[PDB]
C-alpha cells in the first residue's frame, strides 16, 4: 500500500529529524565540556607558575637573609674584638661611655691619637692628668 | 666615636635572626625600573608595524617589503590587521612559534605543474594595486573552461635541510559557487610524505560577513626532511603553494610589546623596554629575552654592605 | 517498483540502525575518555597540592633550625665568655673539673659567691687555704 | 656551677648541624588541638541545619525561615536533604561557590508577564502545608485550556549593580504527560542578554522513581550586567523566575563542618572547630577562614628559647 | 506519485549522506582535541616535574652550602683562637711572617716544640738569642 | 707551622659567602657510578626475557613457563614481542600498573557453563606445538552447528578477597566471518556486577594484515569484591575467561632495563643497576625502587671536612 509507504517515510523521516537534533545537542555538551576542560587547564598552569613565583621568590628572600645574618655577624664579631683591644690599651687614660665610645678626662696632640690607632700606646704619660680628671 | 655616626637616614634591611632592622649602608639587589625604549643593538630587531608574522609570511600585500626578512627578535604591535582574503590556520600558535623560531623568511620558488587548470586566481579583497590580487606565496588553482582534473604532483628533496611548505583549502560559501568554481561537488586535499599524510575536506556553508566575503580558507603546513618525497593528490579547493621556505636553527623568539626603538646597548629584552644587567634580581617581566636576571615576586630586596646604625 | 521501494526502505534503515549504534558507542567512548581526562586532572591536582605542602613544611622545618642553631651559638658562645671571664678571676683559688665547673678548695661565706658574681673578686685572701687544701 | 643545672625533663630540638639534641627550654611552634566548637564571634555565622545553600536558594518549604539571611561564614551540615521536587544543576560546584563568595539570599521580587498560560503550578513532592507547593522562587506555568503560546519576555537593567537569575527547564516521564502540560510535542528555552544566550530543549525519558516522581527539572541561573535587557522565548518546559538576588562582593566564604557553635572569640575557622593564632604554624586542616596560621604536615617543632642542657 | 516517493528517497538519502559525513568530521575534530589536550596535560605534567626537580637540588644545594660554611667558620675560629694562643706564649723568641706562621731565630731541640704543642713554655730561656738573632 | 700543609691536590667547595674556595680535605656526597648489574638479592626478580607482563597474564605460548610467577620487582626487557592473535587493550597502562603492583600471577580456573556453542577456539597463528592454538587462559566460543544461542551466566563471590576476570571481543574482518563463526549479524558483550557494567559492541572492518589476520580482539577486566556476583550476557563475538587472578596488596612494582641479574646485594634498583646508598644524594636516574638516595640534577656536590687550604 502507497499509504504504508508513506506512512514509513514519515517515521524514517521522524527518525532523521530526531539522531539529527540529538547529535546536535550531543556536540553542543562535547563543545561546552571542551571549553571548560581546556580553562580548567588553564587555571592549572596559573596555579603552577604563581606557586613556582611564590617558591622561588621565598628561597631568593632566605638567601638575602642568610647572607645578611652572616655578613652582620661576622662586622659586629670583629667590630667588638677591636672594641676590646682599644679598652685593652686604653686602660686608666679615658673611659667607655657604654655605646662602645670612650670618653677621654685629658688632651693630647693628633700623635696620640695616631698612637691609638697603631696600637702602640702607653697610658702611663697621662694617666695622672686623666686621673686628675 | 664608636665607628658609625648614625646618619639621618636610617638603611632597613631583612634578616632572618629579626625581620627589619637599621643599618648604616645598604645596596638594592634588584632593578625595578625601565628606560621605555628598545635597543636595537647588539640584537637585530624586527619591528612589525602593522602585520603579525604570519601575514608577512603568507605575503599579505601591505607587508610585500617583509620579503627575506632576518630577524634576531621579532617585536609584533598591537596595532596589526589584515587586509586580504579571509583565511584560517588550525594549530596557530604552534605555527607561529615555529616561523618565530626559525629567524628567516628566506623563500625559494619552486616549479610545479598544474596540468587542467587555471593559475594564479585574485580576489577583489586583496587588492594588489589598483587591480585584484592575493596572497604572494599560494596559487589559487580553480576549473579550466568546464573540467578540473585530478591534481597529483610529486617534489623530491635531495638536498641536506628541511623544507617548509604552506598549503591551504577553500571552503566556500553556497553550493552554486563550488561547482562553478571546482566542478566536482565535493574537493580534497591529499599531502604526503614518506612518514605520514594528511587529508582535508571542504566544509561548505555560511560564514559572518568580513571584509565583504562568507568563504574561508584554512591554512596547513608540511615538513620535508632530507632524502624525502612530497606527493599532493586533489580535485579541487586547493590553494597550492609556489616553493618551500629554508628552515634554520639557532637563538630567535618573538615578543609582544609597545615600546619605540632606539640606538642604545642592552643585553635583556621585555615587553616594557631593554633593562640593565648589573643586578642579580629584576621585578618587570617574567617574559625576557638575552642574558636577563630572574623575575621574582618582591619589590625591595636590600643588602646590607656595612655595619648597623645603632650601638647595641 | 514497490520491491525496489521496500529494498532501498530495507537498506536505510539498516543504514539508520548503524548510524545510531555508532553515534552512540562513540558518545559512550567519549564520556569515558572525558572521566579519564578529568580524574587525570584530580590525580595532578593532589600531586601538585603534596608538593607544595611538602616545600612549605621543608622551608619552615629550615627556618626554625637555622633559628636554633643562632640561638645555640649565641648562647654557647657567651656562655663560654662568662665561664673564661670567671677562670680569669678565679686564677689560684679553685680548680675546673672538665665540664666548665670550678671545685673550691676551701670554704667561703655567701660574700664571696657574691664577689664572684659581680666581678670584684681578690683571690689572695683565700689562696694560701686554697694551696693548702 | 655551671649555668645549667640539667632539668630532669629534657627538651628535644632539631637543629642543621646535628639532627636532635637536648637544651634546658623550648617552646612548641605548632598548635595542634582544637576546642571542637565554632565561635559565632566576630564572624557571622549561619548554620545551615538540613539545608543547603541550593536548596535555602531555591525555597525549599523546610527551610523557608532562611529568607534573606544574610551570612559571613555558611556551615553547612552533613543531615541536610531535599524534600521538594527533584532537580538537577548543571555546574554545582560553580553556583554553589558563586552563592557562598556573595554573602547574601536578598531577593527582590519582578513583575513578569505570562500571557496564555496558567502559573503558579504546584506538585504533590513539595507539600507546603497540607496542600500541593513548589519552590517559592519558581514559577510552573502549564497550558491554559488548550494551548501553550510562544513566551517572550523582556527586562532591563537599568539601576548599577548587577542581577542573578534562576531559571529551569521541566524533563517529563512520558510522551503522554509532555503534551498533557505542554500542548506541543517537545519544549524550548532561550534565554538571551546583549551578550550570551543559553537555549535548551527537555530530553523526555524515564527517570529512577525519587520520592514518587520520574520527572526531572534541570536548574539554571543568568548575570544581566547594569545596562543590559534579558529576553526568554520558550514554547514549552520553563520554569520561570519570579525576580532577582541582589549580588554583593566582599569577604565570604563556605565550610562543611559538624561542629557545634559556642559564643567564644577566635579569628580562624577549620572543619574542626575554632583555633588560637598565638603560633605561626598549626596541624590540624589546609582548609581554613580568617586570619589563620599556614598548614604545616610536621607535628612537633620545637623552638629553642635556651641553652643547652648539658655541658661540653 | 511513484516519481514523489523516488524523490523522497533521493533527498533523504542525501541528507543520510549529509549526516554520515557530518558525524565523522566531528569525530575526527573530537579526536584531534582529545589528542591535543593529552598532550597539553603531558607538558604539563612534564613541567611540574622539572619544576619539583629544580627546587629539590636547590634545597639540596643550600643545605650542603649552609654546612659548608657553618664548618668552615668552626675551624677557621678556633685555628684563630690557637694560634692567638700561641702567639702569647710566644711572646719574644720567635715572630709572625704574615700567614700565621712563627719564624723562629733562635735553635731548640724537639723539646721545645713538645713544650709548644702542650702550652708549658718559658720563651726567657731563649729570649737573650732571640733578640741576638 | 700553621696546621695545614697546602695539600698538592686541592679541593674545591661551594659557599654560600662566595662561590667556590679552596679547602685540605673533602669528601663527596652524591654517588654517580654503577655496577651494570642487577643484584638479585635481597629482593626478587624476574626477568621477562621475550615476553611482557600482559603476554605471560594472558597465555602466551612461548612464555606458559611464567604460571604462577612470584615477582618482587619485574623487569622488562625491551625485546619482547608477541606469537599469538593480534590483540589490543583498552586502558593499556592502567592494567599494566594493576598487574605489576599486585605481584602474583596465580590463576584458579573455575567451571563456566556455555551450553548451545562450541568451546576452546584456536588459530594457526598462534600454534602451541604442532597444531593450532590460542591464549590459555581465554576460551573463544563459537556457533554449535548451525545457531548460536544468547549467552547468559553468573557467578558469585562468597570469599573475602578480590578476584579480577580477564574477557575480550572479537573484531571480524569481513561480514562473511561474522555470521560463519556467529550467526548473529552483530555481537555484544555485557558484563555486570551489583555496582558497574561495561557493554561492547564488536567494530566490523579490515586491520593492516599482522602475522596473517586481519582481525582483531580487544581486552578488557573486571574487579569482584567480596559478597558480589557476576553477570555475563553475550550473543557473538564473545572471548571468556576461564577463571580469575587472585589479588594481593603489598609492594611491588616494574621497570624497564636491559641490565643483566648478578647474584650481590644492593638496597636500590635502577634501570641503570643496583646503586649503593651510602650517600644522601644521586645522579644517575629519577626512576628509583627500593630505599634509594634522591634523584639532584647536579653530578658533583662536595661536604667539607676539614679547614681552607690556603692562610688568610
Ligand atoms: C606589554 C606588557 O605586557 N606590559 C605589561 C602590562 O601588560 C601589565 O599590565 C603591566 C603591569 O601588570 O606591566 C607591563
Ligand atoms: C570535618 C572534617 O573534614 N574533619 C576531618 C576529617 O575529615 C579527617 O578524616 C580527620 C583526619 O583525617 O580530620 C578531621
Ligand atoms: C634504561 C634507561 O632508561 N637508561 C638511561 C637512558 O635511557 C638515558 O638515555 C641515559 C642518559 O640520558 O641514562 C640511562
Ligand atoms: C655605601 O655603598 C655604596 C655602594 O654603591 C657606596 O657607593 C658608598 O660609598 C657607601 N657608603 C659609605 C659611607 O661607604
Ligand atoms: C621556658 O620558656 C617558657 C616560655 O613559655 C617560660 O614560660 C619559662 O619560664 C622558661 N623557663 C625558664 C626556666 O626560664
Ligand atoms: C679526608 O677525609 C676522608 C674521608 O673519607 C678520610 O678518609 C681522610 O683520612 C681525610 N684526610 C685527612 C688528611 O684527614
Amino acid at each position: 500500500d502507497l499509504k504504508s509507504t508513506q506512512a514509513a517515510i514519515d517515521q524514517i523521516n521522524g527518525k532523521l529529524n530526531r539522531v539529527i537534533e540529538k547529535t546536535n545537542e550531543k556536540f553542543h555538551q562535547i563543545e561546552k565540556e571542551f571549553s571548560e576542560v581546556e580553562g580548567r587547564i588553564q587555571d592549572l598552569e596559573k596555579y603552577v607558575e604563581d606557586t613556582k613565583i611564590d617558591l622561588w621568590s621565598y628561597n631568593a628572600e632566605l638567601l638575602v637573609a642568610l647572607e645578611n645574618q652572616h655578613t652582620i655577624d661576622l662586622t659586629d664579631s670583629e667590630m667588638n674584638k677591636l672594641f676590646e683591644k682599644t679598652r685593652r690599651q686604653l686602660r686608666e687614660n679615658a673611659e667607655e661611655m657604654g655605646n662602645g665610645c670612650f670618653k677621654i678626662y685629658h688632651k693630647c696632640d693628633n700623635a696620640c691619637i695616631e698612637s691609638i690607632r697603631n696600637g702602640t700606646y702607653d697610658h702611663d704619660v697621662y694617666r695622672d692628668e686623666a686621673l686628675n680628671n | 666615636c664608636l665607628g658609625h655616626h648614625a646618619v639621618p637616614n636610617g638603611t632597613l634591611v631583612k634578616t632572618i635572626t629579626d625581620d627589619q632592622i637599621e643599618v648604616t649602608n645598604a645596596t638594592e639587589l634588584v632593578q625595578s625600573s625601565s628606560t621605555g625604549k628598545i635597543c636595537n643593538n647588539p640584537h637585530r630587531i624586527l619591528d612589525g608595524i602593522d602585520c603579525t608574522l604570519i601575514d608577512a609570511l603568507l605575503g599579505d600585500p601591505h607587508c610585500d617589503v617583509f620579503q627575506n626578512e632576518t630577524w634576531d627578535l621579532f617585536v609584533e604591535r598591537s596595532k596589526a590587521f589584515s587586509n586580504c582574503y579571509p583565511y584560517d590556520v588550525p594549530d596557530y600558535a604552534s605555527l607561529r612559534s615555529l616561523v618565530a623560531s626559525s629567524g628567516t623568511l628566506e623563500f625559494i620558488t619552486e616549479g610545479f605543474t598544474w596540468t587542467g587548470v587555471t593559475q594564479n586566481g585574485g580576489s577583489n579583497a586583496c587588492k594588489r594595486g589598483p587591480g585584484s590580487g592575493f596572497f604572494s606565496r599560494l596559487n589559487w588553482l580553480t576549473k579550466s573552461g568546464s573540467t578540473y582534473p585530478v591534481l597529483n604532483v610529486t617534489m623530491p628533496n635531495n638536498d641536506n635541510f628541511d623544507k617548509l611548505y604552506i598549503w591551504g583549502i577553500h571552503h566556500p560559501s553556497t553550493n552554486q559557487e563550488q561547482t562553478s568554481l571546482y566542478v566536482q561537488a565535493s574537493g580534497r586535499v591529499t599531502v604526503s610524505t614518506r612518514r605520514s599524510q594528511q587529508t582535508i575536506i571542504p566544509n561548505i556553508g555560511s560564514r559572518p560577513w568580513v571584509r565583504g566575503l562568507s568563504s574561508r580558507i584554512s591554512i596547513y603546513w608540511t615538513i620535508v626532511k632530507p632524502g624525502d618525497v612530497l606527493v599532493i593528490n586533489s580535485n579541487g579547493n586547493l590553494i597550492a603553494p609556489r616553493g618551500y621556505f629554508k628552515m634554520r636553527t639557532g637563538k630567535s623568539s618573538i615578543m609582544r610589546s609597545d615600546a619605540p626603538i632606539d640606538t642604545c646597548i642592552s643585553e635583556c629584552i621585555t615587553p616594557n623596554g631593554s633593562i640593565p644587567n648589573d643586578k642579580p634580581f629584576q621585578n618587570v617581566n617574567k617574559i625576557t629575552y638575552g642574558a636577563c636576571p630572574k623575575y621574582v615576586k618582591q619589590n625591595t630586596l636590600k643588602l646590607a654592605t656595612g655595619m648597623r646604625n645603632v650601638p647595641e
